[PDB]
This record gives structure tokens, C-alpha cells and sequence, in this order.
């Protein structure tokens, strides 16, 4: 069952007994799920991913699953915050879009004419210093950083992602911002789950907690 | 003979065939329009969801069934 | 005032049905509403549903 | 059970409406399954006997004769109507509309009265008798 | 508070879519001052909160 | 000497509340004047009866 | 917010029952095997724009196949009825919790892809591609209206918002004050997905049940 190319799935989906196409249709929602899973991060500009075009062209699904290394996913979620920040306190004149898009009973754009030739605008990708972002400086930013990188991470499947020391001191620097930057889990004394757990069983409230 | 015979004027949309959850019963898609296409893709679908509905089906059933039992001696 | 007395007996002096007997029991009900009318029909006192009488 | 006679035919029970003239026609339009309809079968045989000098209750089932839940729109679980020589008297009852009763009446006194009334205001000729009692409310407290 | 705190020591002694949660079903309304002023986690001079600029 | 604080009994209080419903219940087909003077009725009787005790 | 986040979260571990022995078996690849579905690779914002196109021929199938032709069904999602109906087409024009909830999900998600495919069409910069994402999460029950649909959603617009109150009042501090330039939508994209997973089942079984034989 070898692939082929997206450009005949699209060419169906602008050309297309209704029974096959009935019977099949009774999965949009995991497609709908799939699509919310895999949309792009802010640190990416343009995310291929691959799908299932469905024979009859009634609903395709992304295949793919949204697996990411957890202290690369913190550090690209803490440089966003900085540039947002950054941004915000900069151009506070900010017109959000704030509003539906333009389509009230507009056609849906083509995707192949109005999406897929125009570049895309530059994310929102932090800079990095080679001073202290060298061991993150290509691994920093990317759809699947260690997609290839065997001696990092397991391979292609994805299931493994042991960096060197180095690499998550720059990770960790890149990423303290949304860091509670604790020590010792004493400061949270009396707020724990366990202490949640027996505020709510005894019928009491913890004033920092709920009720 | 319709109705009309009687000369009886006003004053499957039931209410019972309705409800809240699923709205109306009944397939919007009419039984009819079937063929040997519709058999081989209703035979493919119903494959693929009675594979991907086999995870937990072997103890659901063993539970229910003797939950079943259970309930029949008070039912 | 004619206390139970605005008809000959409403009736009262017959073997008519229960209907009947509920419908004479309500009728001092329209009385009383017509008596208070004016206090009850403002239309500060319900919603807004205006309506006129025909002709 | 339901010992009154249910017309099957569509076509028979408009026949049914035109057989009698010097009576109360009233039909049950509710499907006997429902626990509703059971219960306004049970009012009905409770009025069985009494009401039958004056009136002939008739049952039915909107499955068997869709015409009658078609054009006169019964789309209640069971909705009880009248039909008095070729003219379907309306209850002043006060539901908003008069076409049917709509409520699993659970009183055999308020059953008969109200058909001694449709049979008074039939008589009279009144085509929406003023039915003697307050069904605008649930009538509870 | 004072008041408060007496009566709170005598105490322990014997639709609609609403879509913002109300203020009223806030917690941490503490009579004590110790348990309402606690001093903030400083982190030694050299670290603080997350988020925060 | 001492001083006797009073207080209708629960019971007293749990049929006068039985009576108003029955009576709101019981209403039905009455005039709106026979339900007003059942409940004055049962009100002049809780009110005489329990004279201090009420309040 | 903090405390209403609280309660979710202590309300989500006290009720963590551990997962049960499944047999293994994955419908994504189960379909794969299917001899009726291909293979390809394509962007995202294509990928969600053909989501949306067939969202959309799918509830005018499921509003057309009915002969329910005095409503349509907008580009938006939002569907209007043509013109007025009698009391039998009112009754025919009966749409189920389910199929509410369905067009406002489809709704959202429509959104989301017109959102994306304007970040990649040069009409908004990526700072405002992610002010809008975090405007289409939080605060987003009054844009998509799934409250009426489904009432017990609302405890998860109730978290989306308390979500916004909290990003909002850690980021927005400093310079950078009261704005619409807020871009963080992890919080709000995760319950969001969280929501979706656990009412894809129901809406998927409605949708079965509906074209059968």
C-alpha cells in the first residue's frame, strides 16, 4: 500500500450511487479531533503533516499524533511567552482579529490557490544568542527537533529524548521564565493534593484552596 | 380512502419517535437506495467498527452477562 | 349587595348536573373579579399584553 | 385489555365519526404502548359504562392509521379528540389550543364531566364548549 | 475582624448560564493577619515567581 | 421568681401548616371568598389560641 | 479563577481511576488498512481547510437528505432557517442536542482552519495569529454557543475562562499592560481538546446511527 501524492488528494477533493461515501462518514469527529491535536505551535510557520484521504473524499484524518519532547516543548512555550511579552509592551497598537473571518456565506478559500502560494509571515521565533544558545541553537526550533538525531533521541517513532547535560542547561535557561523556579516542595505546604483531598473529605476549605 | 372523505380538516414527526438526545429516530437515509457497492462498503465499515469496538468487548459482555444474571433474580 | 342572589336561585332550586353546579359555584368568582376590575385590569399591575375588546 | 374497539382503518374510523350523530364520538389517537395511553385507556374504561348512553368512545393508533396524525396534526403522546357529526367540537380548556385533551386525565369524575359538557355544548351546537374546569393549570397543590 | 474572629471561635464552638464564576464563591477571607500577610516565597535574593515580568 | 418563656409546640405548628395546605388543595372549584374565609378562619383560630406564643 | 482551577484539578485527581486492559487495537490504523482510504502528506492549513469543506458538505448532506430544504446551513456553521414553517415543518426542523453540538464543535473548528489559513495568507501577523487563537479558546463560549447545545460544557468554558483570567494577569504585567496582545492559548487549546475527545463518542455515535441501512 504504497502513498501518493497530496496533489491528486486535492484534485479529488475540487472534482468530488452514494453509498460508499455514506457509509464511511460516521468518523468526522475523530477527524475534527485529529485536526485540533495537530495544528501548528506558534514556533512553527508551516506544519506538514500526513493524513488519511478517504477513498470516497467524505473525511480525512491526520495519522499523525502531536508527540513532543517535554523540556523542548517547555523551552519553544517559555520563548513565546518573552517574545509575547516583548511584543505586547512594544506595539500596543495591537488590532487583534478579534472577529469571524470574512466567509459569513463566502466559498471556502482554495487551499492550493490562496494558501498555498503565498509565504508565510516570519512566527514567533525568539532570538538566540550562540553565546549561551549553541547546544540548543538548531535543536531549539523545529516541527520534530530530534526527528533524525539518533544519538539524541530514539528515531523516527519518537519515543525516547535523552539530551546531554549541556544541551538541558540551555534548555532550562531558554525556558526559566515559566519556571516556578522552586526548591524545596515544603513551600507548598498545606496545599498539596493530598491536603485538597483532605479539606474536601472533612467538609473544611483551605482559604488558598478550593471548596 | 384518505381522510378527506370524512370532511375533517386541522384545527413521521411524532413525539415519541422524537426526543431531546439524537433528536428524531428513524436513519435520515432512506433503506432503500442499496446495492452490491452499498453491501461491500457497509460490509467494509461495519468490520472496521466491530474491530475497533473488540478492545474491552470480551469483558464488558462477560460483566454484563453476569451482571444480567445478578438481576434477574430481584427482576 | 345581593349575597348569592344576583340570579332567581342560580339554579340552586333544581337537579341540574356537577357541571353545572361547578360553573354556578364559579360564577360569584366573576363577580368579584368584575368588582375589582379596575384595580386588576392596570396594565401596571400584569405584563404588557394590551389587548381591546372588539367593537 | 382496552375493551373499546380500536379502528384500525384510517378510513373506518372516519366512518366510525360518521356512523353515530345523536352521540359523543370521542377518539384516543394514543399508541398503545405507552404507559400515557395505557393510563387514558383505563379513564376511558372507567367511562365505559357510564358515558356510553350518551357517547361512543372509540380507540386508536397513529402507527396502524397515519392519516389522522398527519392531517390533524396529533403529535401528542396520546391526545384525546372529539368528533360530533362530522364536527370536531373544541374544549374550552385553555392549553392554548381546544383540538385535544393532551393530558393523561386520571379522574373518572372529570372524564365524565367533561363529555356531559361536549354533549351539552354539542346539543347547543357550540362549536368550542366552555369546558367546566380550570385545565389552563395543573390543577394540584 | 476582632468581632469577626470572636464569632467565628463561637462558630467553630457550636436555568441560567452563568458564564463568569462570581466573586462570592471566593475563598481566603482569613480573620487571622498571620494566615492573611505570610510572607512571599523569596528565593534566597535570587529567584521569584513564574510568569510574572 | 423565675420567668416561663413560652413557644408554640412543633406539633401546633406542623397541622397548622397540614391545614393551609389542605385548604390551598381543597380549594378547586370554591370562590376565591370561601378559600379567603377558610384561611381567616384558620389564621383567628392559630392567632386566638396561641395568643402569646406566636410571636 | 485560581481556586475554581483548584477545585478542577483536585476534582480530576480524586477521581483518577486507574486505566482499564484494552486490547490494543487502533482505529487510525485499523482505516489505514482499509482498502478505502489513501495516504498522503499535506500542511496543515490545507488539511484544515479540506476539514472544513467536508464538515460543511456533511451537514448540508445530513440537513438535505431529510428534505428539510427551508433551512440553510451558513459558511460559518451557523444555521438559518430560509423562510417561516407550519407546525409539521417545525416538527421536520427538529435538531437533536447532538446535531447542535456537532455544528457548534464544526463551528470552532472551522474557525480555528480560516484562523490559520489567514496567518498563512498574510492577512495577520503571527503575534496576531496567536492573540486570535487565544480569543478563539478563551472567551469563546459566547463566539461558539455550545452552551445551549450541550449544558454540561459550560464547567469547561468556565475553565477556559478561568484560564484566561490567569494568563492574562501574569502576562499582562509591567509594560506590557491591558491588551489585546496576548498569545499564550496552550491552557485554553488543551481543555478545548480535552472536551473534544470526550464528546467525540456521543456525536460519533449519533452520526452512525443516523446513516444506517
Amino acid at each position: 500500500k504504497e502513498d501518493m501524492p497530496p496533489e491528486h488528494v486535492r484534485k479529488i477533493i475540487r472534482d468530488h450511487d452514494k453509498r460508499v461515501y455514506l457509509g464511511a462518514l460516521k468518523y468526522m469527529p475523530h477527524a475534527v479531533l485529529k485536526l485540533l491535536e495537530n495544528m501548528p505551535m506558534p514556533w512553527e510557520q508551516i506544519r506538514d503533516v500526513p493524513v488519511l484521504y478517504h477513498i470516497t473524499g467524505a473525511i480525512s484524518f491526520v495519522n499523525e499524533i502531536p508527540w513532543v519532547i517535554e523540556p523542548v516543548y517547555i523551552s519553544q512555550w517559555g520563548s513565546m511567552w518573552i517574545m509575547m511579552r516583548r511584543e505586547k509592551r512594544d506595539r500596543r497598537h495591537f488590532k487583534r482579529m478579534r472577529f469571524p473571518p470574512f466567509d459569513d456565506e463566502e466559498p471556502p478559500l482554495d487551499y492550493a490557490d490562496n494558501i498555498l502560494d503565498v509565504e508565510p509571515l516570519e512566527a514567533i521565533q525568539l532570538e538566540l544568542d550562540p553565546e549561551e544558545d549553541a547546544p540548543v541553537l538548531d535543536w531549539f526550533y523545529d516541527h520534530q527537533p530530534l526527528r533524525d538525531s539518533r544519538k539524541y533521541v530514539n528515531g523516527s517513532t519518537y519515543q525516547r529524548w535523552q539530551f546531554t547535560l549541556p544541551m538541558m542547561s540551555t534548555l532550562y535557561r531558554l525556558a526559566n521564565q515559566l519556571l516556578t523556579d522552586l526548591v524545596d516542595d515544603n513551600y507548598f505546604y498545606l496545599f498539596d493534593l493530598k491536603a485538597f483531598f483532605t479539606s474536601k473529605a472533612l467538609n473544611m476549605a483551605i482559604p488558598g484552596g478550593p471548596k | 380512502v384518505p381522510g378527506l372523505g370524512r370532511g375533517a380538516t386541522g384545527f413521521d414527526l411524532n413525539d415519541t419517535n422524537y426526543d431531546e438526545f439524537n433528536g428524531y429516530a428513524g436513519s435520515l437515509f432512506s433503506s432503500g437506495p442499496y446495492e452490491k457497492d452499498d453491501e461491500e462498503a457497509d460490509a467494509i465499515y461495519a468490520a472496521l467498527d466491530k474491530r475497533m469496538d473488540e478492545r474491552r468487548k470480551e469483558r464488558r459482555e462477560q460483566r454484563e452477562k453476569e451482571e444480567i444474571e445478578k438481576y434477574r433474580m430481584e427482576r | 349587595w345581593e349575597k348569592a342572589s344576583g340570579f332567581e336561585e342560580s339554579m340552586k332550586w333544581k337537579k341540574l348536573t356537577n357541571a353545572q353546579r361547578s360553573g354556578l359555584n364559579q360564577i360569584p368568582n366573576r363577580r368579584f373579579t368584575l368588582w375589582w376590575s379596575p384595580t386588576i385590569n392596570r396594565a401596571n399591575v400584569y405584563v404588557g399584553f394590551q389587548v381591546q375588546l372588539d367593537l | 385489555s382496552y375493551m373499546l374497539p380500536h379502528l384500525h382503518n384510517g378510513w373506518q374510523v372516519d366512518q366510525a365519526i360518521l356512523s353515530e350523530e345523536d352521540r359523543v364520538v370521542v377518539i384516543r389517537f394514543g399508541h398503545d404502548w405507552d404507559p400515557t395511553c395505557m393510563k387514558m385507556d383505563e379513564v376511558l374504561y372507567s367511562i365505559a359504562e357510564k358515558v356510553k348512553n350518551f357517547a361512543v368512545i372509540y380507540l386508536v393508533d397513529i402507527t396502524e392509521v397515519p392519516d389522522f396524525n398527519k392531517m390533524y396534526e396529533l403529535y401528542d403522546p396520546c391526545t384525546v379528540m372529539f368528533f360530533f357529526r362530522n364536527k370536531h367540537i373544541m374544549i374550552d380548556l385553555g392549553t392554548g389550543n381546544n383540538n385535544k385533551i393532551n393530558w393523561a386525565m386520571e379522574d373518572k369524575q372529570e372524564m365524565v364531566d367533561i363529555i356531559e359538557t361536549v354533549y351539552r355544548g354539542a346539543r347547543k351546537g357550540r362549536g368550542l364548549v366552555v369546558s367546566p374546569k380550570d385545565y389552563s393549570t395543573k390543577y394540584r397543590y | 475582624d476582632k468581632s469577626k474572629e470572636l464569632h467565628a471561635i463561637k462558630e467553630r464552638y457550636l436555568r441560567k448560564f452563568v458564564f463568569e464564576w462570581d466573586a462570592s464563591e471566593d475563598t481566603s477571607i482569613d480573620y487571622n493577619p498571620l494566615y492573611k500577610e505570610r510572607h512571599q516565597v523569596q528565593l534566597l535574593g535570587r529567584g521569584f515567581i513564574a510568569g510574572i515580568d | 421568681t423565675a420567668q416561663c418563656f413560652l413557644r408554640v409546640d412543633d406539633e401546633s405548628m406542623q397541622r397548622f401548616h397540614n391545614r393551609v395546605r389542605q385548604i390551598l388543595m381543597a380549594s378547586g372549584s370554591t370562590t376565591f371568598t370561601k378559600i379567603v374565609n377558610k384561611w381567616n378562619t384558620a389564621l383567628i383560630g392559630l392567632m386566638t389560641y396561641f395568643r402569646e406564643a406566636v410571636v | 479563577s485560581y481556586q475554581k482551577l483548584l477545585k478542577y484539578y483536585v476534582l480530576n485527581a480524586l477521581k483518577h481511576r486507574p486505566p482499564k486492559a484494552q486490547k490494543k487495537r487502533y482505529l487510525f490504523r485499523s482505516f489505514k488498512a482499509t482498502k478505502f482510504f489513501q495516504s498522503t502528506k499535506l500542511d496543515w492549513v490545507e488539511v484544515g481547510l479540506q476539514v472544513c469543506r467536508q464538515g460543511y458538505n456533511m451537514l448540508n448532506l445530513l440537513i438535505h437528505r431529510k428534505n428539510l430544504n427551508y433551512l440553510h446551513l451558513d459558511y460559518n456553521f451557523n444555521l438559518k432557517p430560509v423562510k417561516t414553517l407550519t407546525t409539521k415543518e417545525r416538527k421536520k426542523s427538529r435538531f437533536g442536542n447532538a446535531f447542535h453540538l456537532c455544528r457548534e464543535v464544526l463551528r470552532l473548528t472551522k474557525l480555528v482552519v480560516d484562523s490559520h489559513v489567514q496567518y498563512r495568507l498574510g492577512n495577520v501577523d503571527a503575534f496576531q495569529l496567536a492573540d486570535g487563537l487565544q480569543y478563539i479558546f478563551a472567551h469563546v463560549g459566547q463566539l461558539t454557543g455550545m452552551y445551549r447545545y450541550k449544558y454540561k460544557l459550560m464547567r469547561q468554558i468556565r475553565m477556559c475562562k478561568d484560564l484566561k483570567h490567569l494568563i492574562y494577569y501574569r502576562f499582562n504585567t509591567g509594560p506590557v499592560g491591558k491588551g489585546p496582545g496576548c498569545g499564550f492559548w496552550a491552557a485554553g487549546w488543551r481543555v478545548w481538546l480535552f472536551f473534544m475527545r470526550g464528546i467525540t463518542p456521543l456525536l460519533e455515535r449519533w452520526l452512525g446511527n443516523l446513516l444506517a441501512r
